[PDB]
């Protein structure tokens, strides 16, 4: 049910000897750079469908509404 | 040897003991015995 029987070694330090807080904005340029290489496909795929429809009903109510006009 | 009561025994207990840092090494099987967070919350009591 749970057992994987194993061979490693693990070393481990305590919690009153580090640094908490500082890992945070340590290299932020270098962190944003790596989303955003990396998910730009998935974003095209998310709002692209949605950008080019918002326009065609924007193109198609400004068509109907000067052709009713006298 | 004999002028260690047992109000000496509880203030050399909290100078090394209470809230203190522990080491650990540890072979074999031992998949089952427990973690360093365990062992660390364990040297005092939250009930007193």
């Amino acid at each position: 049910k749970g057992f994987v029987p194993m061979k490693a070694v693990t070393y481990g330090l305590s919690p009153f000897q580090q640094k908490i807080m500082p890992g945070l904005w340590k290299d932020l340029p270098t962190k944003i750079h790596h989303k955003v290489s990396e998910n730009w496909i998935s974003a095209t795929l998310l709002l692209g469908p949605l950008v080019g429809v918002y326009s065609y009903v924007q193109n198609y109510q400004e068509k109907e509404k000067l052709s009713h006009r006298y | 040897i004999d002028a260690v009561d047992a109000s000496t025994i509880k203030r050399v207990a909290n100078r090394f003991i209470y809230d203190k840092d522990i080491a650990i090494a540890a072979m074999g099987p031992i998949q089952r015995l427990p973690d360093y967070n365990w062992f660390r919350r364990r040297t005092y009591w939250n009930r007193y």
